């Protein structure tokens, strides 16, 4: 029938068809989380290492929007790519005449106008990547998780992926942990034993650690990549809470 | 597999002949039956109106008879929406050949430009042919009367006497046998008239349902002089003839 | 039975894609409540409980097209941000060369034609949210007009977006009409969210909290929403009647 | 097209196109040509059985592109309207830029790339 | 069964079907096998012909002094991305001054390789590439995917039986890393990695073809008797 | 239908008429009812406003425009469908007439322009046509009074007495026979306040009943004094207190 | 520079062409023909800047020409002018202003009349019995109305040019190397090499 | 016309001279040369009023997008807006511009922008064709964080010896309060300033 | 050239004459200065009398439309915006001095466009090569709060004042009076200082003394059926 055939045409149950093919596009891959602190935000997905021909710190997918905006992404890896180099050229066109940084809860409409506008269009396909961003401004904390329908909301935590039902009951528990949020390096030990309990279903494959956050405490509103002695020391912490 | 001939018509069909035509065809046999006719003399066009009854006012408006020039005249018989497109577009490469050149356009070579915009559509883009018909009436100083038809196709041919509508075969029968070459203006307007009662359904033919109009030759130092018949001057005509 | 589910007319003659389009605005489950008030005008409408979504104090439901200019949305929200940010630009440039805010009636007059525009194109569908653009004009007063799929906007004294919306308007029927008047009579804008949300409680037949419920407030010359503290005083208030 | 794809094959190697436009060749009017030794003889066969047709104001299906060099086609007089035209502007156009008499090779090419250039080109036929 | 048709609409699966359909164009295509170092790169490609008398086609495309790659798959989705890197690679040299970075130039091949397929229409890239270059990080190699997929390893193989030369790089890979330096170690290592996977064909000097680049020694094509000493 | 022939609208139909006309006249028939009259003294013309909530503003829905002052017009179908047609038909009045005329265009230039827009939306293949009907009224020293009725193919053609709509079939036989040429302009209003009851009765009020007259230039509606060449609009709107009283009166 | 004149007698049309084309100083020959034939029955010349009035009257031929082939009719001389005077129009309000003269005259086969038009750089129609160009022209317009009268024939218009020649070399300093004459009647481009 | 701003503990007092004259004839002396783009951040004017008016008002309706699509504006932010505007109008428009804004962190904030355009941090700013007179006056009695009365007759005092001493620059004294209190608008007769 | 306007409570009035004079000789007696923008709101320009015209025009079918959408009244600001970004789009290559008066809901202002496009704001304003010379007149007669028929009669003492020093100003002087809840009163010849005298000395000449060559008689109506 028609109502399968092409798509950017509504459906008789009020939800586009290729919604639910997007969200199934998503849960498919890597699980990809995030914290929001009062004193900043907290990134964390796994990485999928297919065999020991990889080279570790070379196809990490996270990017950073100047230095005070974190990027990563779950779903097709060129459309999540893609996504962000255009986001790249956005927050440069309003640095570029207003000279100041883009303020997230405003930057989620400038990636926004690519993935609402490619489900109108039926000439373009759709973005099948969920986008989790965030960082510190002048007007504090912000994380964001764009769907690939279009639609967005903040969240204090989020999880997409396969793993996205078993991490996002882990992140309500955080919540009862501490009213006002974890730590930054309190948050990087809790986010790295939810990503350890999240390999049930890739225990399959070998798994690499990646985390970065952005924070005011250490960096001072940079985001940077956690390293030194700050990995091993979530890796061995950890270890002993899932034996 | 298949996915195609949906969208463009520039791909033929089965039969050689696109169907969009052959629908457009039909579009014309629905519409009223303009007959006219070429002479000597001048050149007789008319045509019955498809509105009817008391309700529209037949006296000002007329769809089927449109003055281009002093001298070419047309006849509108198909779909007006197609029609409307030529109708300013001849007045303008009418009048830049008057504006460049300073002299009337010949109908061979306006028709030839008009014939191009309906071959364009079937040539390039999927837009759609015109599938109106036009009748084109005029006069030059080396041919005389010119007398040709518009068919959807794109292409016009010479004609004496030319039907459109319904009873175009039995139409032209009835005007090999009447005509004439000594024929002056009011023989063609009786034979046409008692043609168009015979090849329409409707014998009535009122004077406000029909559209009459003669180009004649015998006016002042015999220039060219279109007058636009009012069907109050219809209306005698049919007491002339002793048909009403 | 390809046409009847694509943007091409149907023997029916009315075009399905503007029934689907109103269907999913339902399917959100998002009551709204705007009444016209005599000064002032107040916009309510049901805020689904927030767990991890935006801010815990307040989701917004309600974007602020410019000053003094409300608007509130029903349906898919990826929608409903092309159309502000469409709405934003199309004011800015008005202010600049007429000087002059952006009317009711052209507001929702430019945002209908728009909507036209993306059905007649065959690449890009139109529009499935249901606008409610609602201000209040210094010379015409407050005044409210909603723009269904279809594209059609009128003047209405209390409207409602939902699937609960016929009770909402049935309820609110018999108070201009008992009161014989096509506003509230209420000058001062305290006891208008007080009253709306009165209204509210009896025709979806339930209570709300100060979470639960998201109050837009239009007033002259400037243009505010109620925080947490001052929606939860208005629950208070009435509490203690 | 919405969703369509306007590119045709088929698997005989020879488009749907080219097979319906030679029927509307065959099922036209007949044409004939001879080359004698002095002179080019060219019949054309046209249809008088309607009635009431003037020849003299009717267009010549046989046109003149040059002095020496003419032309004559068997099909629908639609599409001679254009191609016809092209031959004319290039005749004016070869005895201008090149100051060279129309040389009835290259002119072949060109009538025979207007077509060539429409089969290449989509949207076009 | 309508989305192996139509590029721009979701499949139940989640992904396009095409993409999996292009896949095995580099199957059925050359096979190629490499190898890299913290000082050189080493890429052999099997060389293929219609025919006895019908010459063998070099796979291999060089782009830039430092930086050279190898086309597995359909041939006109290959040489037209060679352009866009060739510009590429003159862009940065003269504009920036400065050698392409290996993981911009995958970027730049997915964002235009991914505009044609999201796009209706247009022209899928369906062959895959190993790209290698020197820059002051040392050697890359990066495996170009038709899928929108560029990530960098040590070496691997693609093409029919690629599971042969993939498991005798996994378990020699710790052998392979230590040793630098040397072009014969590094050449000789991927000789013997192909001929597991090329089944009832014999290895000669015009049917493999070899390409060494790095520090020391730059990017040079190995043919008829250049290769007869290390086979 | 939907059939291969109308995956594009712009391409011919195997019924012999294009598709889109047939979608189109479907709409018209489902409409309000609206029709006109053109008299000696005047042009009346009646429609019945769309049945809607209870709390929407009555006011706000206007039935009847105004491309220029002295033109009117009433319409019959979907409310933006007409809005549309309306912005194009006045800027193309003020741009290629009002600017190079020094004047307004009479009735018979105007709806040459609106039919033309409809046309092009006829020709394009992606932009669908309007399905709403257009009965346009007005009044000059040159053509006098003048109805036309544009069609949803994109023609017109001029009207004595005509309507459209649902009740344009029982509105048919009863203006003709009921309503002459030599009727003046006060009864032909008479003649419209029973037209629409034919089809419905429901609430003949003026509150969802919009009445509309042209007659002669109004020197109050002109805004200020000038030059003796210029006049007022010859257009006149009803108020709610004047439908009323033709009623009584009826 | 570049003498074109033309008369039109009773019974034909005579116009003559320079031959000598002198490029800045000196000359670099002195047999040229500075006119284009259009249809049989039409004769016209061109002068003006040098290159622009070569290339103007081509396209104008060819133009003519085309239009003659389609309607199987050659071009009244009377609408030639009007064409020409359509691309001059427009050459003067381009960016690159173009100033080329026409001598446009020819036996009309219609009303069996010759017609001759005067057309000077600016691209204005003008009929006249007789006309000319450059400073040439000056010494020629008050003779010919003192002595041509519309009853002259053909031979005599000839003998009448040989004295407007002469005294234009003698008064003027420049030479021209004689002209050339083609007369233009009903029996078509007939060309004079006598002079 | 003169333009002169002076920041004060609590924010920045903004003052200009409304005469237009042109040649040796007035045309209006009441001219208002401060455009307000925002309700806290104001630009002055000064130069030909035609590049003046266009500019200010092309930031105007930037700033309505800016603050319902990103946020409440700043002086840094709206100022670099009008740097843009007459980097690539520098040969077409010359026009002298000065923003000095207010905002609730930093206060008042001075930035002048040349005729090419800039932006620099400045506690005050002098433009315009009376202010070749005031250079070595408002130097030498300029204070940090001087008092919001003492600033008033700091520049009625500064304009006063701009306005008596040349003529192209006068008027009425128009000086308004950019702070957190709100936005209150002063004039002065001129024989305030001229007996002083 | 001479205009002038005088605002008040009701109100606001403008006066223009009727002379318009091309280089050292008069070229029209009788010419309207006064252009119509909407029914409420009328200008009079000044300089090329052309170019103005065409600019009225211009905004003459703009703001109508923009009248006719919103169904309402513009206001008197959108006026002067429209004709400041006019300028901007010819990039100030028009000079035009005109003089934006009117009302709206809001009340009754005034404006002025110049040559590169400002904008000025104020209660009286002059305009035309009489400028200066109506502008001295009035500044005796500055009253705040003047009535209706004293903003008349101090506009007409300073068009008349300029008509006897102004050359380019004169002849007849069109007052245009625009009141707030009425019609725009136009007056039209209201001061006439040219008084006509009649010939001392008839140059009427009698039929024939002009000479004629030859005759002939031409038709302008369609030719004859018979």
């Amino acid at each position: 029938t028609g109502y399968d055939l092409s798509n950017s045409v509504f459906s008789p149950d009020g939800r586009n068809f290729q919604v639910e093919y997007a969200v199934k596009a998503v849960e498919n891959g890597t699980t990809s989380i995030g914290i929001k602190c009062n004193d900043g935000v907290v990134f964390a997905v796994e990485k999928l290492i297919t065999s020991k021909l990889l080279v570790p710190q070379k196809n990490v997918k996270i990017q950073v929007v100047d230095r005070h905006i974190g990027c990563v992404y779950s779903g097709l890896i060129p459309d999540g790519r893609h996504l962000v180099n255009r986001g790249r050229e956005e927050a440069a066109s309003f640095k570029k005449l207003y000279k100041t940084p883009i303020p997230i809860p405003a930057f989620a409409d400038r990636l926004g106008q690519y993935v609402q506008a490619h489900t109108l269009y039926n000439s373009v396909r759709p973005f099948g990547v969920s986008t989790i961003f965030g960082g510190v401004d002048k007007n504090g904390a912000h994380l964001y998780m764009l769907e690939p329908s279009g639609s967005y909301w903040g969240y204090k935590g989020a999880a997409t992926g396969k793993g996205r039902q078993s991490a996002k009951a882990e992140l309500e528990k955080l919540v009862d942990h501490h009213p006002e949020g974890l730590s930054a390096r309190e948050a990087v030990k809790q986010a790295a034993k939810i990503i350890y309990l999240a390999h049930e279903d890739n225990k399959e494959k070998d798994f690499e650690l990646e985390i970065s956050w952005c924070s005011l405490s250490e960096t001072n509103g940079l985001h940077k990549f956690v390293k030194g002695d700050l990995l091993q020391e979530a890796i061995d912490f950890a270890q002993k809470e899932i034996n | 597999g298949s996915r195609r001939y949906d969208s463009r018509t520039t791909i033929f069909s089965p039969e050689g002949r696109l169907y969009q035509v052959e629908y457009a065809l039909e579009s014309i046999s629905h519409a009223g039956t303009a007959i006219g006719i070429m002479a000597s003399d001048g050149i007789v066009l008319a045509a019955e109106r498809k509105v009817t009854s008391t309700l529209l006012e037949q006296d000002t408006s007329t769809e089927k008879l449109y003055k281009l020039n002093d001298k070419i005249a047309v006849a509108v018989a198909g779909l007006t929406a197609d029609a409307e497109i030529l109708i300013n577009t001849a007045r303008i490469h009418a009048q830049n050949y008057l504006k460049t050149y300073n002299e009337d356009i010949p109908v061979e070579i306006l028709v030839r430009r008009l014939s191009d915009i309906k071959q364009g559509y079937t040539q390039h883009g999927g837009l759609r042919p015109f599938g109106v018909s036009f009748i084109y009436a005029g006069y030059d100083d080396r041919y005389g009367y010119q007398l040709y038809t518009s068919n959807p196709s794109g292409n016009y041919t010479g004609w004496k006497a030319i039907s459109v509508g319904a009873n175009t075969s039995a139409a032209q029968t009835l005007l090999q046998m009447d005509y004439k070459d000594d024929m002056k203006v009011d023989d063609a307007i009786e034979l046409a008239l008692k043609t168009l009662s015979k090849t329409t359904d409707s014998s009535a033919l009122t004077y406000d349902r029909l559209e009459f109009a003669t180009i004649r030759k015998g006016a002042n130092d015999g220039e060219v002089y279109q007058k636009i018949f009012k069907p109050q001057e219809i209306k005698d005509i049919l007491v002339k003839t002793g048909i009403t | 039975g390809y046409d009847r589910h694509i943007t091409i007319f149907s023997p029916e003659g009315r075009l399905y894609q503007v029934e689907y389009a109103f269907k999913a605005t339902n399917q959100t489950n998002i009551n709204s409540l705007a009444v016209r008030g005599k000064d002032c005008t107040v916009v309510i409408s049901q805020k689904k409980v927030p767990d991890k979504l935006l801010d815990p104090t307040t989701v917004s439901y309600i974007f602020c097209i410019s000053r003094t200019i409300g608007m509130v949305v029903n349906g898919p929200i990826p929608d409903a941000r092309n159309a502000a940010l469409r709405a934003k630009a199309e004011a800015a440039e008005f202010r600049y060369k007429y000087g002059y805010d952006m009317p009711c009636d052209v507001l929702a007059k430019r945002m209908a034609n728009l909507s036209q525009i993306y059905t007649q194109r065959a690449y890009m569908r139109p529009l499935g949210v249901i606008l409610t653009f609602v201000s209040v004009d210094e010379e015409l007063g407050p005044s409210i007009y909603k723009t269904d799929p279809a594209g059609y906007y009128v003047g209405y004294k209390a409207t409602a977006t939902g699937p609960k919306q016929q009770e909402i308007t049935t309820n609110l029927e018999n108070h201009f009409k008992k009161s014989k008047i096509d506003h509230i009579n209420e000058e001062s804008w305290e006891k208008v969210v007080e009253f709306a949300i009165t209204h509210m409680i009896d025709a979806l037949g339930t209570e709300f909290s100060k979470n639960d419920l998201e109050v837009g407030v239009a007033t002259k010359d400037k243009f505010f929403t109620l925080s947490a503290e001052n929606i939860e005083e208005r629950l208070v208030a009435i509490a203690e009647q | 097209g919405y969703d369509r794809a306007l590119s045709i094959f088929s698997p005989d190697g020879h488009i749907f196109q080219v097979e319906y436009a030679l029927e509307a060749v065959k099922r036209g009017t007949c044409a004939v040509g001879v080359k004698g030794k002095n002179c080019v003889v060219l019949g054309c066969e046209r249809r008088s059985t309607l009635k009431l047709q003037d020849t003299r104001i009717t267009p010549s299906k046989v046109s003149k592109i040059d002095s020496h060099v003419v032309l004559s086609f068997s099909g629908l007089n639609a599409d001679s309207r254009i191609l016809i035209e092209k031959a004319r502007v290039e005749a004016q156009s070869h005895r201008l830029t090149l100051e060279d008499p129309v040389t009835v090779e290259y002119l072949t090419r060109y009538v025979a790339g207007v077509q060539q250039r429409y089969t290449q080109s989509g949207g076009v036929r | 069964n309508n989305y192996d048709g139509d590029t721009v609409t979701f499949s139940p699966t989640g992904r396009l079907f095409q993409v999996e359909y292009a896949l095995e164009a580099i199957k059925q295509g050359s096979v190629t096998v490499g190898l890299r170092s913290n000082t050189h790169a080493v890429l052999v490609a099997l060389k293929r012909n219609a025919d006895e008398l019908s010459s063998y086609q070099k796979k291999i495309i060089k782009c830039d002094e430092h930086m050279g790659l190898s086309l597995a798959g359909l041939a006109p989705d290959a040489r037209v991305l060679s352009n866009y890197l060739r510009q590429q690679c003159n862009y940065s040299s003269l504009v920036f001054n400065r050698k392409l970075a290996v993981e911009r130039a995958g970027h730049l091949l997915c964002d235009k390789a991914q505009k044609n397929t999201q796009s209706y229409g247009g022209r899928p890239y369906g062959v895959g590439l190993l790209i290698i270059g020197y820059d002051k990080s040392g050697a890359h190699l990066l495996e170009f995917q038709p899928s929108g997929n560029v990530t960098e390893l040590y070496g691997t193989a693609i093409g029919a039986r690629s599971q042969g030369a993939k498991t005798y790089l996994e378990r020699t890979l710790d052998t392979f890393i230590k040793i630098d330096g040397n072009p014969d170690e590094l050449i000789k290592a991927g000789v013997e990695a192909i001929s597991q996977s090329l089944r009832d064909e014999s290895l000669t000097v015009d049917n493999l073809s070899i390409a060494i680049v790095g520090k020391d020694t730059p990017f040079t094509i190995y043919d008829g008797e250049a290769v007869a000493k290390y086979i | 239908m939907t059939d291969r022939y109308s995956f594009s609208l712009t391409t011919f139909s195997p019924s012999g008429k294009l598709g889109q006309i047939d979608y189109a006249l479907t709409a018209v028939k489902q409409g309000v009812t609206s029709l006109g009259i053109k008299a000696t003294n005047g042009v009346v013309i009646a429609t019945e406003k769309k049945s809607s909530s209870p709390l929407a503003m009555s006011e706000t829905l206007s039935k009847v425009s105004l491309l220029t002052p002295d033109i009117g017009a009433v319409y019959s179908g979907m409310g933006p469908d007409y809005r549309v047609l309306v912005d194009k038909s006045r800027k193309v009045a003020h741009t290629s007439y009002k600017r190079i005329y020094g004047e307004y265009p009479p009735t018979k230039l105007l709806v040459s322009e609106v039919a033309k827009i409809m046309q092009e939306a006829t020709q394009s293949g992606g932009v669908r046509p309007f399905g709403v009907s257009l009965l346009i009224a007005g009044h000059d020293e040159f053509n006098g009074f003048s109805l036309y009725q544009v069609d949803p193919s994109g023609s017109y053609f001029p009207w004595k007495a005509t309507a459209i709509g649902k009740g344009s079939v029982a509105a048919k036989t009863f203006l003709e026979k009921r309503w002459n040429d030599e009727l003046e302009l006060e009864d032909a209003i008479h003649i419209a306040l029973l037209t629409l009851k034919e089809s419905v009765e429901g609430e003949f009020n003026g509150d969802t009943i919009e009445l509309a007259i042209i007659g002669d230039e109004n020197p109050d509606l002109l805004g200020y004094t000038g030059i003796p060449t210029d006049k007022g609009p010859r257009f006149r709107k009803l108020t709610s207190q004047e439908i009323n009283d033709r009623l009584e009166a009826l | 520079m570049d003498i074109i004149l033309g008369i039109r007698v009773q019974d034909s049309v005579i116009l003559a062409s320079s031959k000598a084309v002198t490029r800045g100083i000196s000359v670099l020959k002195d047999s040229d023909d500075k006119t284009r034939q259009l249809s049989p029955h039409t004769l016209m010349s061109f002068a003006g800047e040098a290159g622009d009035t070569v290339q103007f009257a081509e396209y104008i031929q060819a133009n003519i020409q085309l239009y003659s082939i389609r309607e199987d009719y050659e071009l009244s001389p009377q609408a030639v002018s009007s064409f020409v005077r359509q691309e001059l129009a427009k050459s003067i309000r381009s960016r690159r202003p173009y100033q080329v003269n026409v001598l446009i005259g020819g036996y009309d086969k219609k009303k069996n009349k010759p017609e001759l038009y005067q057309i000077d750089y600016l691209g204005t129609k003008v009929e006249l019995p007789y006309g000319a160009h450059g400073y040439s022209g000056f010494y020629t317009f008050s003779l010919l109305d003192h002595h041509y009268r519309p009853d002259m024939t053909t031979e005599e218009g000839l003998d009448l040019l040989k004295l407007c020649v002469q005294e234009l070399e003698k008064r003027m300093p420049m030479d021209f190397k004689g002209v050339i004459v083609k007369i233009v009647d009903k029996d078509g481009i007939r060309q004079v090499d006598d002079f | 016309t003169s333009i002169m701003a002076v920041t004060f503990k609590d924010g920045v007092i903004l003052g200009a001279d409304s005469r237009t004259t042109t040649g040796a004839y007035i045309a209006n002396r009441v001219t208002d040369k401060l455009t307000r783009v925002h309700d806290k951040i104001w630009c002055c004017r000064s130069g030909s009023a035609a590049d003046t008016q266009a500019i200010a008002d092309i930031v105007q309706y930037h700033l309505e997008l800016y603050t319902s699509q990103y946020g409440t504006p700043s002086t840094e932010t709206a100022a670099s807006v009008f740097k843009e505007l007459c980097y690539e109008n520098k040969d077409n428009l010359t026009a002298g511009i000065i923003v000095a804004g207010y905002d609730d962190k930093n206060k008042g904030e001075v930035y002048t922008i040349p005729l090419g355009g800039s932006v620099h941090k400045l506690p005050y700013a002098i433009a315009g064709s009376g202010s070749t007179f005031i250079y070595g006056y408002c130097d030498k009695n300029f204070r940090e964080n001087m008092s919001k009365e003492e600033t008033v007759d700091f520049i009625k005092h500064s304009l006063s010896q701009a306005i008596k001493w040349d003529g192209s620059s006068g008027g009425v004294i128009r000086m308004v309060v950019l702070t957190a209190a709100g936005v209150e608008r002063l004039i002065f007769y001129p024989d305030e300033y001229e007996q002083l | 050239t001479t205009i002038v306007g005088v605002k008040f409570n009701n109100g606001v009035v403008i006066a223009a004459d009727t002379r318009s004079t091309q280089g050292p000789i008069v070229a029209d007696k009788n010419c309207a200065k006064l252009h119509r923008i909407s029914p409420k709101i009328w200008c009079a320009g000044a300089g090329t009398a052309a170019d103005t015209e065409a600019v009225t025009q211009l905004i003459g079918s703009n703001i109508e439309l923009h009248s006719l959408y919103t169904s309402r009244e513009p206001r008197v600001v959108s006026a002067l915006q429209m004709l400041k970004q006019h300028l901007f789009k010819y990039q100030g290559h028009i000079g035009a001095y005109l003089i934006v008066a009117g009302v709206d809901p809001t009340g009754s202002h005034l404006f002025s466009i110049h040559a590169h496009g400002s904008t000025d704001v104020g209660y009286y304003l002059s305009l035309g090569s009489g400028s200066l010379a109506a502008m001295a007149v009035l500044e005796s007669h500055w009253k705040q709060d003047l009535t209706k028929e004293e903003a008349i009669k101090l506009a007409s003492d300073a068009i008349q004042a300029g008509i006897w020093n102004d050359l380019g100003s004169g002849s007849n002087v069109d007052v245009c009076v625009m009141e707030i809840g009425k019609d725009a009163e136009y007056l039209r010849n209201y001061l006439t200082p040219n008084v006509r005298e009649e010939k001392q000395k008839s140059y009427k000449f009698p039929r024939g003394t002009t000479a004629v060559l030859k005759e002939s008689i031409v038709n302008i109506c369609d030719i004859q059926e018979e």
